[PDB]
RNA sequence: CCGCACAAGCGGUGGAGCAUGUGGUUUAAUUCGAUGCAACGCGAAGAACCUUACCUGGUCUUGACAUCCACGGAAGUUUUCAGAGAUGAGAAUGUGCCUUCGGGAACCGUGAGACAGGUGCUGCAUGGCUGUCGUCAGCUCGUGUUGUGAAAUGUUGGGUUAAGUCCCGCAACGAGCGCAACCCUUAUCCUUUGUUGCCAGCGGUCCGGCCGGGAACUCAAAGGAGACUGCCAGUGAUAAACUGGAGGAAGGUGGGGAUGACGUCAAGUCAUCAUGGCCCUUACGACCAGGGCUACACACGUGCUACAAUGGCGCAUACAAAGAGAAGCGACCUCGCGAGAGCAAGCGGACCUCAUAAAGUGCGUCGUAGUCCGGAUUGGAGUCUGCAACUCGACUCCAUGAAGUCGGAAUCGCUAGUAAUCGUGGAUCAGAAUGCCACGGUGAAUACGUUCCCGG
C-alpha cells in the first residue's frame, strides 16, 4: 500500500510519497534539517502532520526540484495535504480550514516597456 | 480612497511561538526582505531578555510593549475644508503598531555594539518604563 | 490616436500569411530578399492586369507562386505566351526553377486593393473625389452586402492646405477580431504631391476559428 | 543613404572577399608561437601593404532596402522599421506579435 | 349585460372630487362620500353600441389590440386577447409605436432570428458565458414584443382598459387615425374614443366585465 | 598597450624614408602623417614633421622618447582658457 | 537491424500535426513498427523595435516566432518501408529531417 | 616595535599593522609574513626582538618609502619635462588618462568655485 | 462623480565621487535633429580607422552610382617602381566561351552627348509613421415627437457600476463607433504520445537511472473540462444591484498582456523611405590620408557606488528561471599570481558548450575608527581584439587610499508576490553596457478617509 500527492508554490514542484511507519523523512536522499538551515521551513513542512496528529504514523519519501528553498517548502506543504486527502479523506474539511488545501497562484510580474521594474517608472523630470 | 475602502491584509503566526503579533514586529524589523536576519535577531534579543528581565519570553515581550501603548492622536482630518487638528482615539491595531515601531526606531538609535543588544536593553527598559517609546507616546 | 494594423491583428486567426516557406537563420534574410524581388517586378509588369495579392512558397528547393487577379485573360496570354516569360524570369531571379497558378478574383468590387487602386485611377485623372467614394462604397453595399469604410488624404482638389475626408457603410468593429475585415491601402500622385487612400471592407463573422 | 554609400558598401565586401586567403595564411604565420622572429617581422611588415579595406572589419551592415546604417537586425537584414511595415503585410513567415 | 350586473361590479364608482374638471359635470351620475359616480343608464346604450361595433368589426375579421398598462389589467387584457388569438400590449406603452413602427419591425425580425438559433441549438457553439447571454436578450425581446410578434403591421381596431392611463397610445391613434374602443370614467375625457365605454376604469371586477364581453363579443361577432 | 609577442609596430614608408635619410644623413625634417608609429633608437637626432590634423609639427627626437608614439608629442586640441 | 528516426519543424502546429499524420499513417499501412509522434519544447524567438520614425524612447512594439518540432521512430525499417517514406512530400512549410 | 626606519606599527593583526608601510599593500605584507614564517594574526607586540629583525630584514628588500616616494617623484618630473601629453596635462592638474571633462573631475579638479 | 491626486505608509532625488545626456563656453572643426508636461542613458539595438553627414590638405569632371551610341581588346592572374594614400608608371600576362562560322554573347578601356548625383531648402505644400489629452467614457445617426423658427428630446431623472454597465421611471423607439466579449499568457484536473525527458515498484550494479527494465510519477505539447451571482441568507422599490455564507484549484473583470471611440496640439519627422515644389552641375556632386564628433572656468537632467556591525574579511556548504551557439559555442588536459596561452572532444544542439547563480546557511575574525569603511586619483608592469589602441578601447597584477559619517529649499515612485534587495540571459556587436529588453531568488509597510494640491 502507498499514497501520493503532487504540490507546486512559485517556480517550484514536488513529488510527495506517504508510508505507515515511525516517523522518518528523507528530501532529496538528505534529511529535513541537512536540506533546509532555516529553521522555520521545518514547522512549514511539518505542519499538516501536527494538524492531524500523524507525526508519529507516517514516513515520508520526497523529491523537489525548481524555485528556491521557500517555494520547495510550500510545495512540499501542499504535496503532504494532497497525500493525507488521498489517505484518509475525511481529513479535508479541518485541511481546507487549515488553508492547506488552497493552491496560492501568485507568481512574479513580467518586466514592462518603460517600466525598469513591473510598476516602477523613472522619476518624473518635474519639468 | 475616493472609491472604495479595503480591510488589511492577513499575515501568518510566528511558527517558533504561535502568536501573531511577534511576527508583526519581526516585519517591522525586516529590511531588504532579510527575514531571517530579522527573526535570528528578535529571537536572540527576546533570549536574552527573558534571561535577564522577566520571567518568561513572550510574556517579558507583551508586558514590555503594554508599558508603552500609546492611546490617542492628533493625526488630521479636514471634512469642512479646512484641517483639524483633532485628538482622535486610536484603534488598538494601530496602537500595537505605533508602539511597535517606536521600539525599533529607538533600538535603532540606542548605538550598542550589536542590534540584538540594542533591541533587548530597549526592551529591558521598556519593561521598566523607561524604553523611550514611552517618550515616543508621551509626547503625542 | 494611431490605430494598429487590422491584418496584423488578426494574422493567425483568421488571416493566413502571404508567405509560408520554412527556413532556418543561413538563409532567412535573402530568402525574404528573393520575395521582394519577385513581387517587385510582378506588380510593375502586372500594373494594368489589376492584380490583387501574391503568395510565394518554396518547397523542395523550388518556388511556387499563385497570383490572384480579376482577370486572368489579361496576364494569361494567348495560350500561355507571355506568362511563360513570367516564369522564366522569376526562376532567373529566384535562382531555382519557377511555377505559377493564378487564382481568379470573382468579385472586383468586394477586394480592398482594387477598390483603393481604381479611386487612385480616379484621382490621377482629376475625377472628383468624392463621387468616386460614394459610387465604390455604394456598389460594395450593392454586392457584399456588409458594411465598408474609405479613407482618403491629401491636396484634395489641389486645395492649399490638405485634409482628410472619409465615409463609412454598415458595421466596422474593429476591436473585434472575429471580423473579417478586408484592409488595403493604395497610392496616387498629382501635381501637387501624395494623397493617401485607405480601405475596410466588412464581410461577415468567422466562428470556429481560422481551420 | 546616398548612392555613394552603398557604392562603398559593395565594394568593400567585394575586395575584403577576395584577399581573405593570404590575410589568413600572414596572420598564421605572425601569431605562431614558434615562427623566427625575422619571419614574423616580415610578416608583419608586408601586411600593412594589402588595401586597407580588405580587412572585414571596415564593412558596415545596412538595411537591404534602404540602407539604413542603424537598427539592423541580421536575421532579417533589415531596419525596424521596414522590417515592422513588411511584418504587418504579413509577408514573413510565421511572425506574429507576441503577448505572453 | 345590464345595470345592476354593472352596479355590482363597481363600474359606477368614479374618483373624489378633484380640481379644475367641469367637463365631465354634464351626464354625472352623481357624487357620495366625496367620490364622483357615473350614470350606468347612459353605459347601457354606449356599452352596448360600442359591443355591436366590436361585434360588426370582428365579423369582417378586424384586428383587434389589447393594450392594457393600468398594472392589475395588463395580465387580464393577456388572457382576454390570447382566449381570441388577438394581439396585445402588457407592459408600459412603448411612445411611437405607431408613427414609429418602422422601428418596431426590426425588433421583430431580430426576435425571430434569435429564436431561430434557439430552435438550432447552435448557441452551444458559442462559449458558455456568450450563450447564456444570448438567451437572456432573447427572454427580454420575448417579454417585451411576445404579444405582438405576430401582428404583422397597424391594428385595424384598439381596446383600452383606461383613457386616464394609456394616454400616449389615445394621442397615436389619433395621430393615425385609429378607432379606440376604450372604458371612459370621471377624471378622464372622451375625447380621442370612437366608440366611449362609459364606466370605471379602476375597479378589477369592473375591468373583468368589460373585457369578458369584450372577447366574447369579438368571437361571437367573428363567429357571427 | 601591444602584445609583446607582437612586437612593436611602425608604418613601413615611413621606415623606409628614416632608413634613407639616416643612411645618406641628408639631416633635413621628414614630412609625415604617421601619428600610430613607434619610436625606434635608430631615429635619434632627426626632426620629423608630424602632421596634427592641420599642420606637420617640427619635432627633434632623443633618447628618452624611444618606445613612444609620434603622435604623443603633436597635440591636435587648442585652447587657452575660458575666461 | 536498423532504425529511422525522423525530426519535423514547422511554424504552424496544425499543419505539422498533419504532417506525423501522414508519416504514421504510411509506416503503418507498409506494415513497420513505430514509436508515437514525440512532442519536444518548442523554441520561440522575440524581437522588440521602435515603431515611431523620429522615435519616442517609451514608443516600442513585440513580436515573436514560434517553430514546433515533432519525432518520429522506427525500429522496424522493412525494405518497402524505407523507399516508400522517401517517396512522400510534404507542404512547402514543413521541414523533414530523416537519419538512419 | 619599529621597522623602515622611523615607522611605530601599531598593536593589531600583523598583518594589517605592516601595511601602514608605505609601498605595503596586502599582497607584500602577506609575502613578508610568509617569508618570516609568522602567523599572520599575532599582535604586533610579544614579538621577539629577533623576529623584528628577520622582518626589517625581509622589508628591506623591497623599495623603502623615501626612495620609493623619491622614484615616483622622478617619474612624473621626466613625464613633465619630456613635454609629450601626458606630460602636459600632469603640469595642467587635468585627468591623465582619457576621462571627460565636461563633468565629472572633481578629484582631479578640485571642489567648484565660480567661473 | 473619481486617481498613488491628497491623506496613511516605505524608499529615494536634491550634499560626495564617478558613468551618461543637455545648456554655455572654446575650437580649423567640435556635423544634424529633438525642448513644459508630451526635449535631456533622446534618434544612436553600441563614433579608435570605417562609421561620418564636420575640419585641413591632396586629387577627378558623362563622373563613385543607371540606360543609350561608337571604338578597342576575352576575362582574369602574378609582379616592380614612385607617392601618406588616392592614384600614376611598368613587367610578365592572359591567351577564354557560344558561335547560324557572319559574328555574338562576355566582360574591360577610351570618346560623344541625353543625362547622372544631392544627409541641399520648405513637416506652415504633402503621403506614410508616431507622441499627447487617455484605456479617459464618451461621440453621433435614422424614424418619431415638441417649438412660427433658430433647435430640443433621445444622451436628462432614482437607483446601480470599471463603464452611455444594468434596472425602474420617463415623448420617445432604435441604430452605429466606443465599453464588455471573441485572442495570448498564468492558476486545478482529464485524454493522447514517452526520446535526448522521467525512476514509484522490480533485477544487476564499481553505487553513477550506471543498465536490464518500467509507462507509475515529474515534465514535454496537442486536444478537452472548469466560475455563471450557478447555490444559500439578508438587503433592496419583489427592480437592478449590494453584503455574507457553502462548495471549490480558483468568487464576483481569479491575476497579467494585447487591443486606444470623435477629435485637440498647422505637436515630431523633407536625415529610413516616398513626394509637390525651389536651388547646386569642373560642384552644395565624387575619391583619398590625417583631425573632430570624447574639448572644459562652468551649470541643469537621468543613473551607478558609498559614508558600514541587519556590516567588512577568511574557510566550508546549499537552492533557480529564461536564453544563445557553425568563420559559431568551445569542454578535457598542460602552463601562468592573474587577464590569459597551448592542445583539442562534442554539438545546428531536451543529447554538447556558454555556465559552479548571488543573496542564503556553518566557523572564525574585526570592535565604532575616517577604520580590516569607502573606493576616486596617480606610478610601474602585462593580456586580448584589430592593418592599427598617442589623441581615444576593455581587462589583469603590484603599489597609492581623494571626497564621503545619511545630505537645504524643495521633490519623485509605489496598494502584493507589489515596494525594497540579490543574481542570470539577450539584442546591437572584430573589440567596446552604471544604458535598453527579458528571467528568476528573498520578500514588507500602510490606506481614518475626501477636506486641501492636482487633473476629468
Ligand atoms: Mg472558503
Ligand atoms: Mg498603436
Ligand atoms: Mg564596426
Ligand atoms: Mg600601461
Ligand atoms: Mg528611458
Ligand atoms: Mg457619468
Ligand atoms: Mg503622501
Ligand atoms: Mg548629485
Ligand atoms: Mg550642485
Ligand atoms: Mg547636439
Ligand atoms: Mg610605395
Ligand atoms: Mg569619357
Ligand atoms: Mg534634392
Ligand atoms: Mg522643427
Ligand atoms: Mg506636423
Ligand atoms: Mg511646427
Ligand atoms: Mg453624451
Ligand atoms: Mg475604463
Ligand atoms: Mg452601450
Ligand atoms: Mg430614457
Ligand atoms: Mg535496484
Ligand atoms: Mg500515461
Ligand atoms: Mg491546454
Ligand atoms: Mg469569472
Ligand atoms: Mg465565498
Ligand atoms: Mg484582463
Ligand atoms: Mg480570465
Ligand atoms: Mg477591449
Ligand atoms: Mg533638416
Ligand atoms: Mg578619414
Ligand atoms: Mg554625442
Ligand atoms: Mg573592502
Ligand atoms: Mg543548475
Ligand atoms: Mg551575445
Ligand atoms: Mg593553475
Ligand atoms: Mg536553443
Ligand atoms: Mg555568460
Ligand atoms: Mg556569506
Ligand atoms: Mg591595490
Ligand atoms: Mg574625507
Ligand atoms: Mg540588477
Ligand atoms: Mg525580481
Ligand atoms: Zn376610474
Amino acid at each position: 500500500n502507498q499514497y501520493y500527492g503532487t504540490g507546486r508554490r512559485k517556480s517550484s514542484a514536488a513529488r510527495v510519497f506517504i508510508k505507515p511507519g515511525n516517523g522518518k523523512i528523507v528530501i532529496n536522499q538528505r534529511s529535513l534539517e541537512q536540506y533546509f538551515g532555516r529553521e522555520t521551513a521545518r514547522m512549514v513542512v511539518r505542519q499538516p502532520l501536527e494538524l492531524v496528529d500523524m507525526v508519529e504514523k507516517l514516513d515520508l519519501y520526497i523529491t523537489v526540484k525548481g524555485g528556491g528553498i521557500s517555494g520547495q517548502a510550500g510545495a512540499i506543504r501542499h504535496g503532504i495535504t494532497r497525500a493525507l486527502m488521498e489517505y484518509d479523506e475525511s481529513l479535508r474539511s479541518e485541511l481546507r480550514k487549515a488553508g492547506f488545501v488552497t493552491r496560492d497562484a501568485r507568481q512574479v510580474e513580467r518586466k514592462k516597456v518603460g517600466l525598469r521594474k513591473a510598476r516602477r517608472r523613472p522619476q518624473f523630470s518635474k519639468r | 480612497p475616493r472609491r472604495r475602502v479595503i480591510g488589511q491584509r492577513k499575515i501568518l503566526p510566528d511558527p517558533k511561538f504561535g502568536s501573531e503579533l511577534l511576527a508583526k514586529f519581526v516585519n517591522i524589523l525586516m529590511v531588504d526582505g532579510k527575514k531571517s536576519t530579522a527573526e535570528s535577531i528578535v529571537y536572540s534579543a527576546l533570549e536574552t531578555l527573558a534571561q535577564r528581565s522577566g520571567k518568561s519570553e513572550l510574556e517579558a515581550f507583551e508586558v514590555a510593549l503594554e508599558n508603552v501603548r500609546p492611546t490617542v492622536e492628533v493625526k488630521s482630518r479636514r471634512v469642512g475644508g479646512s484641517t483639524y487638528q483633532v485628538p482622535v482615539e486610536v484603534r488598538p491595531v494601530r496602537r500595537n503598531a505605533l508602539a511597535m515601531r517606536w521600539i525599533v526606531e529607538a533600538a535603532r538609535k540606542r548605538g550598542d555594539k550589536s542590534m540584538a543588544l540594542r533591541l533587548a536593553n530597549e526592551l529591558s527598559d521598556a519593561a521598566e518604563n523607561k524604553g523611550t517609546a514611552v517618550k515616543k507616546r508621551e509626547d503625542v | 490616436g494611431q490605430k494598429v494594423h487590422p491584418n496584423g491583428i488578426r494574422l493567425g486567426i483568421v488571416k493566413p500569411w502571404n508567405s509560408t516557406w520554412f527556413a532556418n537563420t543561413k538563409e532567412f534574410a535573402d530568402n525574404l530578399d528573393s520575395d521582394f524581388k519577385v513581387r517587385q517586378y510582378l506588380t510593375k509588369e502586372l500594373a494594368k492586369a489589376s492584380v490583387s495579392r501574391i503568395v510565394i512558397e518554396r518547397p523542395a528547393k523550388s518556388i511556387r507562386v499563385t497570383i490572384h487577379t480579376a482577370r486572368p485573360g489579361i496576364v494569361i496570354g494567348k495560350k500561355g505566351e507571355d506568362v511563360e516569360k513570367l516564369r522564366k524570369v522569376v526562376a532567373d531571379i529566384a535562382g531555382v526553377p519557377a511555377q505559377i497558378n493564378i487564382a481568379e478574383v470573382r468579385k472586383p468590387e468586394l477586394d480592398a486593393k482594387l477598390v483603393a487602386d481604381s479611386i487612385t485611377s480616379q484621382l490621377e485623372r482629376r475625377v472628383m473625389f468624392r463621387r468616386a467614394m460614394k459610387r465604390a462604397v455604394q456598389n460594395a453595399m450593392r454586392l457584399g452586402a456588409k458594411g465598408i469604410k474609405v479613407e482618403v488624404s491629401g491636396r484634395l482638389g489641389g486645395a492649399e492646405i490638405a485634409r482628410t475626408e472619409w465615409y463609412r457603410e454598415g458595421r466596422v468593429p474593429l476591436h473585434t477580431l472575429r471580423a473579417d475585415i478586408d484592409y488595403n491601402t493604395s497610392e496616387a500622385h498629382t501635381t501637387y504631391g501624395v494623397i493617401g487612400v485607405k480601405v475596410w471592407i466588412f464581410k461577415g463573422e468567422i466562428l470556429g476559428g481560422m481551420a | 543613404a546616398k548612392q555613394s554609400m552603398k557604392a562603398r558598401e559593395v565594394k568593400r565586401v567585394a575586395l575584403a572577399d577576395k584577399y581573405f586567403a593570404k590575410r589568413a595564411e600572414l596572420k598564421a604565420i605572425i601569431s605562431d608561437v614558434n615562427a623566427s622572429d625575422e619571419d614574423r617581422w616580415n610578416a608583419v611588415l608586408k601586411l600593412q601593404t594589402l588595401p586597407r579595406d580588405s580587412s572585414p572589419s571596415r564593412q558596415r551592415n545596412r538595411c537591404r532596402q534602404t540602407g539604413r546604417p542603424h537598427g539592423f537586425l541580421r536575421k532579417f537584414g533589415l531596419s525596424r522599421i521596414k522590417v515592422r511595415e513588411a511584418a504587418m503585410r504579413g509577408e514573413i513567415p510565421g511572425l506574429k506579435k507576441a503577448s505572453w | 349585460v345590464s345595470m345592476r350586473d354593472m352596479l355590482k361590479a363597481g363600474v359606477h364608482f368614479g374618483h373624489q372630487t378633484r380640481y379644475w374638471n367641469p367637463k365631465m359635470k354634464p351626464f354625472i351620475f352623481g357624487a357620495r362620500n366625496k367620490v364622483h359616480i357615473i350614470n350606468l343608464e347612459k353605459t347601457v346604450p354606449m356599452f352596448n353600441e360600442a359591443l355591436a361595433e366590436l361585434n360588426k368589426i370582428a365579423s369582417r375579421k378586424g384586428k383587434i389590440l389589447f393594450v392594457g398598462t393600468k398594472r392589475a389589467a395588463s395580465e387580464a387584457v393577456k388572457d382576454a386577447a390570447l382566449s381570441c388569438d388577438q394581439f396585445f400590449v402588457n407592459h408600459r406603452w412603448l411612445g411611437g409605436m405607431l408613427t414609429n413602427w418602422k422601428t418596431v419591425r426590426q425588433s421583430i425580425k431580430r426576435l425571430k432570428d434569435l429564436e431561430t438559433q434557439s430552435q438550432d441549438g447552435t448557441f452551444d457553439k458559442l462559449t458558455k458565458k456568450e450563450a447564456l447571454m444570448r438567451t437572456r436578450e432573447l427572454e427580454k425581446l420575448e417579454n417585451s414584443l411576445g404579444g405582438i410578434k405576430d401582428m404583422g403591421g397597424l391594428p385595424d381596431a384598439l381596446f383600452v382598459i383606461d383613457a386616464d392611463h394609456e394616454h400616449i397610445a389615445i394621442k397615436e391613434a389619433n395621430n393615425l387615425g385609429i378607432p379606440v374602443f376604450a372604458i371612459v370614467d370621471t377624471n378622464s375625457d372622451p375625447d380621442g374614443v370612437d366608440f366611449v365605454i362609459p364606466g370605471n376604469d379602476d375597479a378589477i371586477r369592473a375591468v373583468t366585465l368589460y373585457l369578458g364581453a369584450v372577447a366574447a363579443t369579438v368571437r361571437e361577432g367573428r363567429s357571427q | 598597450p601591444r602584445s609583446l609577442k607582437k612586437g612593436p609596430f611602425i608604418d613601413l614608408h615611413l621606415l623606409k624614408k628614416v632608413e634613407k635619410a639616416v643612411e645618406s644623413g641628408d639631416k633635413k625634417p621628414l614630412r609625415t602623417w604617421s601619428r600610430r608609429s613607434t619610436i625606434f633608437p635608430n631615429m635619434i637626432g632627426l626632426t620629423i614633421a608630424v602632421h596634427n590634423g592641420r599642420q606637420h609639427v617640427p619635432v627633434f627626437v632623443t633618447d628618452e622618447m624611444v618606445g613612444h608614439k609620434l603622435g604623443e608629442f603633436a597635440p591636435t586640441r587648442t585652447y587657452r582658457g575660458h575666461a | 537491424n536498423q532504425r529511422i528516426r525522423i525530426r519535423l519543424k514547422a511554424f504552424d502546429h496544425r499543419l505539422i500535426d498533419q504532417a506525423t499524420a501522414e508519416i504514421v499513417e504510411t509506416a503503418k499501412r507498409t506494415g513497420a513498427q513505430v514509436r508515437g509522434p514525440i512532442p519536444l519544447p518548442t523554441r520561440k524567438e522575440r524581437f522588440t523595435v521602435l515603431i515611431s520614425p523620429h522615435v519616442n524612447k517609451d514608443a516600442r512594439d513585440q513580436y515573436e516566432i514560434r517553430t514546433h518540432l515533432r519525432l518520429v521512430d522506427i525500429v522496424e525499417p522493412t525494405e518497402k518501408t524505407v523507399d516508400a517514406l522517401m517517396r512522400l512530400d510534404l507542404a512547402a512549410g514543413v521541414d523533414v529531417q530523416i537519419s538512419l | 616595535a619599529r621597522i623602515a626606519g622611523i615607522n611605530i606599527p601599531d598593536h593589531k593583526h600583523a598583518v594589517i599593522a605592516l601595511t601602514s608601510i608605505y609601498g605595503v599593500g596586502k599582497t607584500r605584507s602577506k609575502a613578508i609574513l610568509a617569508a618570516a614564517g609568522i602567523a599572520e594574526d599575532v599582535k604586533i607586540s610579544e614579538l621577539s626582538e629577533g623576529q623584528i629583525d628577520t622582518l626589517r630584514d625581509e622589508v628591506a628588500k623591497f623599495v623603502v618609502e623615501g626612495d620609493l616616494r623619491r622614484e615616483i617623484s622622478m617619474s612624473i618630473k621626466r613625464l613633465m619635462d619630456l613635454g609629450c601629453y601626458r606630460g602636459l596635462r600632469h603640469r595642467r592638474g587635468l585627468p591623465v588618462r582619457g576621462q571627460r571633462t565636461k563633468t565629472n573631475a572633481r578629484t582631479r579638479k578640485g571642489p567648484r568655485k565660480p567661473i
